[PDB]
This record gives C-alpha cells, structure tokens and sequence, in this order.
C-alpha cells in the first residue's frame, strides 16, 4: 500500500506537470503570434480556445 | 534612430529594431543593444520567429516604427538600399546584405515596416532574404526560404 | 566641469556636485553618476539632510566648488538662469524648476555655490525651492518650504 | 596606433607598447591598456624583465613595430624628444624625462624599436633612463643604472 | 604561357606552373589542367608539401621557369602585383588573393621563380602567405602562418 500511494502520487505529480506544461507552451505558441501584431483582429475565440 | 547595433566583443553582432511600442532582436545574435535605455529591458523569447521582444520606455514609445500588412508586389527600401518584393519573396542583389545585417527592417514608400530581416540565400547572382512579416490577416510568420542561413 | 548628472537608465534624473573637496548627491536621487572617477568611492548617508557625500579623489580635489555662508539679500543664479534670495526663501519664477533639478547648486555674483537645492513649492508668482544651506554660523542646515516636493 | 597608454584612475601612468606582434607593458604599471582589446587578451609576466607581455590580437599582427638590436652611437627619439646613446648607454637631457614615460620605445632613424624605457637617474649633467633592450646576440637584456627610479 | 589555369567543372580551382623542369600544383586544387600535355601527366603526391609534381614533357620543355634559393628582403611580383618579402615572411595587402590563387609563382627582379603559393593569413591591413620555398641551402621546405587558410 505505501509503495502503491506513493507511485500514484508520483504518477500525478509527473502527469499534471506534464499536463499543465504542454497547455502553458501550447498558450504562448497560440498567442505569440498576435503580441508581436497589436493591430491584429484578435478574434475572441481565439481568447476562449487558446487561454 | 530607429536601428541600434549591437555589440558582443566590441564589433556589431547584428541590429535591434523598435516596433509599434516593441523591440526586436534576433535570439541568435549574442551581445548587449549599444542603447543604455534599451539595454535595461528584460525581453521575452519568441522561438517561433527566432526573436526577443519586449516594451520600451515611455520616452521611446511616441517614435516607433508604424506596423503594417499591405505588402503589395515591387520595390522596398531598406538600410543597405532597395528591396525586390516579388512571388511573396523579399530578394537583393548579390553582395547587398550578409553577416550582421540581421535584425535591420525592410519599409515601404510609407516609412512602415514591413519585415525583419534575419537572414538570406547567397545565390548565383541574387540573395533571398528570410524575414519575419504578417499574412493579410496581419499575424506574425516567418519566411525562411529553402536554404536560408542566419545572418 | 563641476557639476556631474545622476543617470538611472540612460536619462538624468538629477546632478551630482562636488564642493569644497566632498561630492554631493541628493540621497531620494537614486542611479549611477555619469562618470568613471566620482562613481568610484562609496557615500557615506546624510539622510537628515536627504544627501549622500563623499571623499574626492586625489586628482580631483583641486578641481572643485567653492562655498560661502554668507547670503546677503538679493539675487543669485544656478544652470536656469537667475534664483532670487528674499525673506530667508530662495524662489525662482513658476515653472523655472521642476523634477530633475535635484541636487543642481546655487551660485552666488561671485561663482560661489549657496545652496543645493532639493525640491520646491510653487506659490502665487514664485516657485520656492527646498535647499541644503549654511546658517549665519556656516553649519549645514535644511531650509525646506511648507509642503515641498523632492524633485 | 601602436604604442598605446594605460590608465589607472583615468590618468595615464604609463604605456602598453605593440612591437614584434606582441605586447610589451611595464609590470610597476598597474592598469587597463587604452585598448580595449589589448585589454581583454591574458598577459605573461616576466620578473627578470619588469615588463608583462602576450600575443595581440589578429588585426594588430602585422600593425606592430619592427624591433632591431643594432644599437650604434648616435641619437634616437621618443615622446618626450630626442635620446642620445653613448658608451652603451641611453642619456637624455637634464629633466627631460619623468613619471609617467615608462613602456615608451625608443625608436631609430628607421621606426624601429631598439629599447623599451622604464626608468631613469639624473646623474646633475645628463639623465640615464633604464631600459630593456637587446644585446649583441639578440636576446632581450635590461639595462638599469644604479639608483634608477621605476617611472 | 607558363602558368595553367586547373578548372573542375569551369570554375578556377588553382594554377599550375613549370619550375625548373617539373610541372607543380597543390594537392588540395582539384580539376584538370586547361593544357592537355600536362593533364595527362601522372604527377606524384608530395605530401610532404601538399604539392603534385611530374616530369615536363620533351615538347613543353621550352616552357620552364627559372627559379632560385636567394630571395632577399624587399618585393618581389607575382599575378597580382608585388609581394613584400621580410623576417622569412611573404606578405601581400589584404584583399590581393584569395581562394583560387593557390599555385600562383612569386618572381625576383630577374624573372626566376622563388615560391610558390599555397595559401594564407589575412593579418590586418596585410595578408600573409603559405609558400613553398627553398631555404639558404636550396632545400625545399614549406612555410605555413598559422591559421593559414588553403587557397
């Protein structure tokens, strides 16, 4: 059982990293692009998808 | 000044431009802007277009650069002279352009930016240059024709 | 010259001095003094007096201020053209002065230096100005208005 | 510019000499070379010679002075105005030299280097300078008179 | 003539040369020889000296220069104009030769031969050259500045 807890809360740990960091590259990869254009259109969806 | 060199051992290493409110370096080119207010600021990376940018002071920002998309075909202009506008490819004459031109803008008959030059193609008797500019919607891409090499 | 601006980013945000053999800077000024010689040697804090001072370098002790406590009634002069001296105030007219000129000394008929001022208080004709001055007895006093502003 | 200065505190103190391709400065001179790229290459010290030495830099290989070891009787020249050689020593009139003039080569009719100064003593008719110099053999020797003061 | 272009795919790689009987190239040149008498040729491969070298055809016997082991200091010509020779050093200024001009003769003022170019050293305002020479006993040998790049 402590072996078992302690690899989930491991595998948690790593996957939600993992997670979080791809969504946080993903947003500055989606948004870049428009930061260096402030006249861009900018649609909101982009504001709803992306962030 | 609109262009700022910049210095690695003391020789220019490239050029940092002022954008719209925004400054531009290549992220390849190593050494501090030869600007005291320019070199104070902590620029993000942008690796998608192979460049820093940031804000600039409240002093700088009323003489930026005018962005802009409408790059129809023709002549530009740039520092080392004209600019060939043509198939949606910024291309000069052989020996206009090379190591530590990087950075420095391309406008239009306007006094608008249109690209960012950060390298090129040394062909037979032309050079393609690759550059970072905006679609018709105006987003950032970069151009980087088959060959292109940093400058 | 004599008189040394205080640059933070590239920009004087206020003037170093050096009189009687001791720098002078405002201690609410804060940056780097524009040169290599005076920027050298570590200030000692005066902050009941909102100033910093320190020793002069050998090679620059000669080539200082002279300063005089005696302030008789009339009119003196500093970088913006002439001060008025009147009523114990040193004044000038509205909007003479102003943010920056912080640590810039008065100079009296005879290149003496009076004052350093500090910050000021504009009133109904005069601006009056907040400076470090010498008493009738030459000890360092603060001769500040009501309700002055550091510059 | 082949013979450069080096300054401590913003005066110079002596000077920082490009003869043969290499680096000649007196070690009693403490300081960065005036050249900023003399200034960032690793010097090798030579106690037996009093002077500190290192390769210069690609562009100042062939911007250097030739130096020969053919010293005849006669006159030479340096900064401070002509030198006079006899009986195997380098004289130079009553106070003509002085702090500050150590690492200055003495040059030859043919812009040559045939010593490099670093001291001297006044004799009450005459002031002999210490330097280094090379002998029949062309191996680098000091030369220093009894007494001499390092400059 | 005496001096063969070497052409790969019709592009100058080199030159070759007739020097007291033998036909000379370097081994780092690539391409045939415009003159087929001497293409044919089998040359042997002197590694020792990056040089190829063969036997001068009865019928190109004719065209032979003369070379010799005394070169003192001073000029010396060559396809591009004078070459200085000094300290066992052979120097050009910078900007006369490059990549090609591997194989070139150098030529005393009596027409003889007294090196052949390899390549060379852009030392500031002057280029140094890689050259085959023979030494005060005749001996063939090769003088390589370092960092010399092949021609």
């Amino acid at each position: 059982t402590i072996i078992g807890l302690c690899t989930c809360v491991a595998i948690i740990m790593v996957s939600c990293v993992t997670s979080v960091w791809l969504l946080c590259r993903t947003r500055n990869l989606c948004i870049t692009p428009y930061k260096l254009a402030p006249n861009a259109q900018v649609p909101i969806l982009l504001a709803l998808l992306c962030c | 000044d609109k262009t700022f060199p910049i210095m690695l051992n003391g020789q220019v290493n490239g050029y940092a431009c002022v954008v719209g409110g925004r400054v531009f370096k290549p992220l390849h080119v190593e050494g501090r802007i030869d600007n005291e207010q320019l070199a104070a600021i902590k620029l993000k990376k942008a690796s998608i277009y192979d460049l820093e940018y940031g804000d600039v002071p409240q002093c700088m920002k009323s003489d930026t650069l005018q962005y802009t998309s409408d790059k129809p075909p023709g002549f530009y202009n740039w520092h080392h002279g004209a600019v060939q506008y043509e198939n949606n490819r910024f291309t000069v004459p052989r020996g206009v352009g090379g190591k530590g031109d990087s950075g420095r803008p391309i406008l239009d008959n306007k006094g608008r930016v249109v690209a960012i030059v950060l390298g090129g193609v040394n062909e037979g008797s032309r050079t393609a240059l690759s550059v970072v500019t905006w679609n018709q919607k105006g987003v950032t891409v970069k151009d980087t024709p088959e060959g292109s090499e940093p400058w």
